[PDB]
């Protein structure tokens, strides 16, 4: 939680490791932040993914904000998904059905990319090339 | 405490007086200072509404400038009007044509913050300033950190989600407030 947590956190991300950065999105105070020690240890953003969470409860135009940013763009994008037998397909299906609400602000030709399986392929291309 | 309401009052008009003499050119009285993060600062403009009366926040606010929000004890007025400095001697009756003017400003977007005056014989006179909850995203955070780090009593607001690590609003309370 607190940071002196961070200083295992930070040793850890330092080196040349393929960083999987995830954030919270809503607030109710002012809103929901974003990351920030991923461009704390990379500049660049060359080597660090983006995942946006707890992206279910927030307005879609929350998801655009978030899911797509130029203020802080990094190479191999964002990744908003939401997460919570056979509980797998499930989370697949609640995935493919929920943009519905909302296809518009999170959907075809938005820029914004989504769901499980998206964000699973572009792990594994990033993985195998470094 | 009728005189303390009044001692508030003053001291709010000579904060300022302080602002108008310019920024970072003189020393300025604290203030409330509000955060809150994305869910939280939703539910922080929605707040700050009910704190007084009805007033436009919310829809899309590019939050890139601060609201300084200046509140009287409004005796003697019977009538709810806003009115802004910068545009001097010049009142509004609805919060509707507030909504047009100020989200106006929004759409606009210095950094300079929206200084706001208010009467109402409801609303006990005070001194908060809005600047944008957290969601580049970096620079707000600059922006909202230079704001708390100074002496001011802090209103933090939190309806979450965010992991542990995540929860913005609370979490830099204690990063410049242990």
């Amino acid at each position: 939680l607190k940071r002196k947590i961070t200083e295992l956190c930070d040793k850890y991300i330092r080196g040349p490791n393929i960083i999987l950065a995830i954030s919270a999105a809503d607030t109710d105070l002012a809103n929901s932040t974003a990351l920030q020690a991923s461009r704390r240890v990379d500049p660049r953003g060359e080597r660090t993914i983006g995942v946006i969470t707890k992206m279910d409860l927030v307005e879609p135009e929350k998801g655009a904000a978030i899911l797509s940013d130029r203020q802080y763009p990094l190479k191999l994008g964002y990744v908003g998904v939401i997460s919570k037998g056979n509980l797998l397909a499930s989370i697949n299906r609640n995935e493919k059905n929920y943009f519905g609400s909302h296809p518009t602000e999170f959907g075809p030709d938005s820029g914004v990319s989504t769901g499980v399986m998206t964000l699973r392929k572009k792990l594994l291309q990033v993985l195998e090339q470094q | 405490d009728d005189n303390m309401m009044f001692i508030t009052k003053k001291m709010i008009e000579i904060r300022n007086l302080l602002q108008k003499v310019g920024q970072g050119s003189t020393v300025t009285l604290p203030s409330i200072v509000v955060i809150g993060s994305q869910s939280s600062g939703k539910s922080s403009v929605l707040e700050a509404i009910v704190g007084h009366e009805f007033l436009p926040k919310g829809s899309n606010m590019i939050t890139r400038r601060p609201i300084e929000l200046t509140l009287v004890n409004d005796p003697e007025a019977k009538v709810d009007y806003g009115e802004f400095p910068d545009l001097g001697l010049a009142r509004v009756t609805d919060f509707s044509l507030i909504q047009k003017t100020l989200t106006e400003l929004n759409q606009s977007v210095t950094d300079d913050p929206i200084r706001l005056t208010i009467h109402s014989p409801n609303i006990p006179d005070l001194s908060l300033i809005d600047l944008p909850g957290y969601i580049l995203k970096r620079k707000i955070t600059e922006l909202c950190d230079k704001y708390i780090r100074g002496p001011n009593i802090i209103l933090a607001i939190s309806a979450a989600d965010t992991d542990l690590a995540n929860s913005t609003a609370l979490q830099a309370s204690r990063r410049v407030d242990p």
